């Protein structure tokens, strides 16, 4: 009657049930209850407050995933549990290939943490881990002397065996990697999640229904992101066949018998359905450019771009594929009947960032010290392989602070004073200070943080951009109703550094599209190096980052780059909600082109803030810290005769830089630099633009 | 299939195509299909090796392989026309050439009725809300949007509702549909795949759709129809018509509109051609792009390319490689080529002598009761009621064109949604509202530089 | 190394880093080492071919031989990295990068030291002006250096005396001894081979190390030494450091050697 989904809450014999769900089989919170099974699993688990998903579907570990042995994701009846019993005498025992050379009774110190206080609902012949110090242990109950569903109570005790058991092929394991211990990108993987999972509920479907598969699906993006794992992950989820089909691989062998090799994974890869097969590395086999030298490259593409179609299409296989450049792949791949819908899960954001670190903080074993929020703000540019490198490093220099200098060892092996150890603070900020910037520094594609709170002025403008942004996407109806269309360009202008820039962030936090910060020096770079390519490439896959927004900013720039994008912004997409800012502090010397309707045409003039807008923007600078509040913020805009945002934020880092000064030149606050920073021999403003903005105005008039 | 070609080494791959093209010619009256010609004859620098020479060795061949005894015939079908070598377009062996191109929109209709038969669409659903934006999508794509929007119709149900089993129950299959959410859903999924390839269609709007310069209308309807209504006529005198005219003036003024109307007239193609495609595929020095496109026109007869902004290239390699390959001069194809611009000032003086395009007529403003016409007609893109009159909209705004009034207007629609959706849970109010904001950013001071370039000609 | 790997057939070359692979995976722990990657593994169409694609790649996918219980390790050494091939690049099949660089003068005069613990050199010399002119030099160059310094020394010796036999004279060499004008002789050959390339360099200027003229000094020492003792401070009262600073005025000042002895100051590079 109850359907699995994927749950956050890692703690596992805890369902999070859904509140209309508690009176169909009289549940209630503390309490746990039964579960249906295949090949008759009972589960129990105590109930969760998850009420923000569906009544059957409901969110789940996927360790009780496992503990179910179910293929996944399948619909089973909740029994409700009145004969729970606590019980004691349960012999608990652990499996042989966890056990990764962990020296001896492990079992008092590993069992204790985890079944104090937790009460925690155990089946007889369960599976169940913990994590901690990169590896901690899984254990499996061989009896109980209560009945076969039994609940840890403090009093049940263990025989400390020290022999972990024979494994079995029946559990999936947990190194076998999980929808929740991917962490890139959520909405996207829920893209790739529902995109081909109609064959991993059913290859009969697909046997019996006309509705062609979705043929093949390629994530191009940052070099490895996971995505070998991404396609192993998913693997793991659909319980399906799969065996890797390696990149160089291909190119291992000589000429012939790579053919035979690659032919023959493909043959048994049929054999072995249902299954997902994976390759990797593309550009390694589809580079098809004049660097193709040779033929045998070409024999290469050949064979795959034939069972491609070679596959017999009652054959339900699916092919899954990884690049790092979507162009740099042959094109001939790029249509229907050749690889499906693709899509670049990206850098993670911030958030993304801070989940894949909660899913390495599970098997570290650390202390209260650490937070890693910290290590989630200056990871921007930095590909989470990097960030597990970092936490990888970190471990090695916590095992290099002690237990190389404690010295107890000579042949012993105690991970048990591994875990007692712990990585510190200090450890990650050296962590952080090794080889991290390996991850190519391009733009970044982040769902926004900063909110329309953190700007304050020009309020009208803002209505007019947050009826702009949403009502559109709220009403396209309502749009089409009278007849039109809405707009896509608008325009920015004024003097810069007036936080325009900082809004762009707000706009797209606001309706909850995306955000990409497309900014002109690397676009001069690429139209330098004549990469226009990678220009409509980005711009497409903002156009897949859909619902987005597209910030631009200082396009009087450009000269070929205004002609690609007057090209790119003729197939405009409608539909996908997405929006394009034309910023700028040069309006004049752009071209008039441009500026027809059609086009980016809706004509707004960004003016210089005001009095209150600075106090509302220097309240937003001073909400970083507890700044005290004795200094009047009027003030501090009554001499502001022409000070931008920039200006602002300047000023108060001057005001920060001598505080700090001020605080560490002591032996071993705000006012008197506020009044110095109002105070000081500068005041360097731009003032003669106002007046031909103002023309420029009065042009438009 | 080319890959099956490249598929196991050379020589037993010759050996497979030519026992294939003998069993098709035991099975005469035949059909060979092959594609990826492209693939299979590029004539580059990509000939790293010789085995590609090979396999177009004997191809070559048994073009003339047939001595008018074997009934077989080829289909070769690769997508550039441009990308094979001369060797393959060779006369006797590949000599009628035919584009397919993207479909119309009374084709994107009828692809999603021929493919709804089966998955049953339901009550609420029409397919023109799904028809008309897909420019730039191809029939694949849109078969791939009938397929996932089944998709998202399947996840509704067999996992919703828990009627799963082995055999899949079809009775339950007859009652699913489909609904307005599945299918912008299934537009909203990655479909823009399809490339930005210029489109060719035949326009279905006219003059009742625009109003102004009826004495132009009346003069290019002649310049278009009585040359291919009566060539005849034209043979009776022993001169051919001039197929060029040149449009000057204040842009927007619906300049792609009569383009529409007057291939319309013609029911002929309507392909527009504008600058930066044009700029971009120039600076890739590409000009065998603009080559293929106008002889892809010249069998898109009938057809009438409209093409404007003149004075970004006026001032330039582009204009003179356009000038040279526009001489093949098809008039009795029922093509249709015309040059728009913004200022004729600045055009190399080698357009001005016959043999091209010759005739400048001046594109002014429209007049005010011609954009009440305009709106009259523009009813469907903005409907307008007469408790304000459209000429009492056009008593100040005599220096607007179409495009003026067009954004004008639609801000004023936007203020309307704006103002109607303000309220928490229709016209004269904000054609106030367009009447009372004193925006002027229109150029109006260029009428007599206009005009002076109007009486040079006099 | 890479030419005896790419010296052989097609076929056997793959053997080749076999044996080189699996020679020691069952002798873990175990280094291995496929020195000048740029001769055996760039990104070029100039390298027409495929048996060097068939080399690197299934090089970059089974040094995974370590399937989480061997212990291989994996040194790489090359001229320049952008040459390298990126997907060789890629982290797991490649992660992480450091440079050893060209050494320094204060690094050559203990090079100099422990090169000479062999020569037996004499009390003439000093050894610290003989590193100094030398900068933009590798250390094998000084290698050469003081090797053909020693062979001049005792070519002077042992063939003039006549000293010439089947057996070596020890005592003869051992009384011989390196001297300065060896190291000028040795000086006066074509040892800049090692090019004039960038170089990173710990400094030693420290007459105005602290800052510059007036209130430079209290802007300039707290933006270059404060942040590597309190890093939070900065954060705890608002905001970020500042980025960069701007250097404007009449040319050959000293400022050059002003961010030299900057530098100096923080004890970085
Ligand atoms: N978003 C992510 N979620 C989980 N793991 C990630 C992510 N990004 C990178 N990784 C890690 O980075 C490593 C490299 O990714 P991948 O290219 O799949 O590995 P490989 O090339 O070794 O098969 C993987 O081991 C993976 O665990």
């Amino acid at each position: 009657r109850l359907i699995v989904d994927e749950a956050i809450n890692e703690d596992n014999s805890v369902v999070s049930l859904s509140q209309p769900k508690m009176d169909e089989l009289q549940l209630f919170r503390g309490d746990t209850v039964l579960l249906k099974g295949k090949k008759r699993r009972e589960a129990v688990c105590i109930v969760l407050s998850d009420d923000t998903c569906s009544d059957e579907k409901i969110r789940m570990n996927r360790v009780v995933r496992n503990n179910l042995r179910v293929r996944l994701g399948d619909v089973i009846s909740i029994q409700p549990c009145p004969d729970v019993k606590y019980g004691k005498r349960i012999h608990v025992l652990p499996i042989d290939d966890t056990v990764e050379g962990i020296t001896g009774n492990l079992f008092e110190v590993y069992l204790k943490p985890y079944f104090l206080e937790a009460y925690r609902p155990i089946r007889k012949g369960d599976i169940f881990l913990v994590r901690g110090g990169m590896r901690a242990v899984e254990f499996k109950v061989v009896e109980t002397d209560p009945s076969p569903y039994c609940i840890v109570a403090p009093d049940t005790v263990i025989h400390c065996e020290g022999e972990p058991i024979k494994r079995e092929d029946e559990e999936e394991s947990l190194n076998e990697v999980g929808y929740d211990d991917i962490g890139g990108c959520r909405k996207q993987l829920a893209q790739i999640k529902e995109m081909v999972e109609l064959p991993l509920r059913h290859p009969a479907l697909f046997k019996a229904i006309g509705v062609k598969p979705p043929r093949g699906i390629l994530l191009y993006g940052p070099p490895g992101t996971g995505k070998t794992l991404i396609a192993r992950a998913v693997a793991n989820e659909t319980g399906a066949f799969f065996f890797l089909i390696n990149g160089p691989e291909i190119m291992s062998k000589l000429a012939g018998e790579s053919e035979s090799n690659l032919r023959k994974a493909f043959e048994e890869a049929e054999k072995n359905a249902p299954a997902i097969i994976f390759i990797d590395e593309l550009d390694a086999i589809a580079p098809k450019r004049e660097k193709t030298h040779g033929e045998v490259e070409r024999r290469i593409v050949s064979q795959l771009l034939t069972l491609m179609d070679g596959l017999k299409q009652r054959a339900h296989v699916i092919v899954m594929a990884a690049t790092n450049r979507p162009n740099s792949i042959d094109p001939a791949l790029r249509r229907f009947g050749r690889f499906d819908r693709e899509v670049d899960i990206g850098i993670p954001d911030a958030t993304g960032r801070l989940e894949i670190l909660q899913i390495h903080t599970k098997n570290m074993k650390l202390a209260d010290d650490v937070d890693l929020e910290q290590v989630a703000n200056e990871t921007h540019g930095h590909v989470g392989a990097d960030l597990a490198a970092l936490c990888s490093e970190a471990a090695l220099q916590a095992i290099r602070k002690k237990m190389d200098l404690i010295d107890l060892e000579d042949e012993t092996i105690d991970a048990e004073v591994m875990n007692s150890l712990a990585v510190t603070m200090d450890d990650f900020r050296w962590a952080l200070s090794q080889s991290n910037p390996s991850a190519p520094r391009e733009t970044v594609v982040e769902v926004p943080q900063v909110t329309w709170e953190d700007i304050g002025g020009l309020e009208d403008v803002k209505r007019e951009l947050q009826e702009l942004v949403q009502y559109p996407v709220e009403h396209p109806d309502k749009f089409l109703k009278f007849g039109m269309t809405p707009s896509k360009g608008v325009l920015f202008y004024g003097p810069p550094g007036c936080g325009k820039t900082l809004l762009a962030k707000a706009i797209a936090n606001e309706c909850q599209a995306n955000f990409i910060s497309i900014k002109g020096p690397e676009l001069l770079t690429m139209w330098f190096g004549e990469s226009e390519a990678n220009v409509r490439e980005i711009f497409d896959k903002a156009r897949q980052a859909a619902p987005c927004v597209l910030f631009f900013d200082e396009l009087d720039s450009i000269d070929r780059v205004i002609n690609q994008i007057l090209t790119e912004m003729d197939g405009m997409s409608t539909k996908k909600n997405v929006f394009i800012i034309g910023a700028t502090n040069r309006p004049d010397i752009i071209d008039p082109a441009i500026l027809r309707p059609g086009r980016l045409d809706q004509l707004i003039y960004i003016p210089l803030p005001d009095e209150k807008s600075r106090v509302a923007i220097l309240k937003a600078n001073l909400r970083k810290s507890p700044v005290a509040k004795d200094v009047d913020l009027e003030f501090l805009a009554k001499m502001t005769n022409g000070f931008s945002g920039a200006d602002l934020t300047e000023i108060c880092q001057r005001a920060c830089k001598l505080a700090i000064r001020e605080s560490i030149e002591s032996e071993i606050i705000r006012r008197d630099h506020f009044e110095e920073a109002m105070r000081f021999a500068r005041r360097s403003v731009s003032d003669n633009d106002i007046r031909k903005y103002e023309m420029f105005a009065q042009t438009l008039q | 299939n080319g890959p099956e070609i490249m598929s196991k080494l050379a020589g037993e791959s010759e050996s497979n195509l030519r026992k294939a093209f003998e069993e098709a010619e035991k099975n005469a009256p035949a059909i060979i299909f092959i594609d990826e010609l492209d693939a299979i004859a590029p004539k580059r620098e990509k000939t790293h090796g010789e085995v590609e020479r090979r396999i177009v060795s004997q191809l070559l061949t048994l073009m003339d392989g047939l001595k008018q005894r074997a009934h077989v015939i080829v289909m070769a079908a690769t997508n550039r026309p441009n990308s094979i070598d001369p060797a393959l377009r060779r006369f006797g062996r590949f000599d009628r050439e035919v584009d397919i191109g993207i479909p119309d929109a009374t084709g994107r209709l009828e692809i999603l009725q021929i493919h709804t038969k089966n998955m049953k669409l339901a009550d609420d659903v029409d397919l023109e809300q799904v028809a008309n934006e897909t420019h730039g999508h191809v029939g694949a794509d849109l078969a791939a949007l009938c397929s996932e929007a089944a998709l998202q119709a399947i996840r509704k149900k067999m996992d919703l509702i828990d009627l799963e089993d082995e055999t899949i129950d079809a009775e339950v299959m007859n009652s699913l549909a489909v609904t307005m959410d599945d299918f912008r859903w299934a537009l909203s999924q990655s479909n823009p795949s399809a490339p930005r390839e210029t489109v060719v269609e035949v326009p279905q709007v006219t003059w009742e759709d625009i109003g102004g310069l009826e004495d132009v209308k009346r003069e290019l309807q002649e310049l278009v129809q009585y040359p291919v209504e009566h060539p005849d006529k034209f043979l009776k005198f022993g001169m051919t018509p001039s197929k060029g005219v040149l449009f000057y003036g204040p842009p927007g003024c619906g300049k792609t509109l009569l383009a529409k109307a007057i291939a319309n007239e013609c029911q002929a193609n309507f392909i527009s051609i504008k600058g930066p495609e044009l700029l971009t595929m120039w600076f890739g020095e590409s000009e065998a792009n603009v080559r293929e496109i106008f002889d892809k026109a010249r069998q898109a007869a009938p057809c009438v390319l409209f093409f404007d902004e003149l004075d970004s290239i006026a001032k330039d390699r582009v204009i003179n490689q356009i000038l040279t390959e526009m001489d093949g001069m098809s008039t009795k194809k029922n093509v249709f080529i015309i040059g728009a611009t913004n200022r004729p000032d600045i055009i190399d003086p080698a357009i001005l002598r016959p043999g091209r395009l010759d005739q400048l007529i001046y594109i002014p403003l429209p007049d005010e009761k011609s954009r009440v016409a305009i709106l009259k007609a523009n009813l469907r893109k903005s409907p307008v009621a007469k408790d304000v009159d459209l000429e009492f909209l056009a008593k100040m705004t005599n220096g607007f064109s179409g495009a003026d009034l067009t954004e004008i207007c639609q801000r004023a629609c936007k203020l309307a949604i704006r103002e109607s959706i303000e309220s928490e849970i229709i016209r004269r109010d904000h054609f106030e509202e367009a009447m009372r904001f004193a925006r002027r950013s229109v150029s109006d001071n260029d009428i007599r530089k206009y005009e002076m370039f109007a009486q040079t000609l006099q």
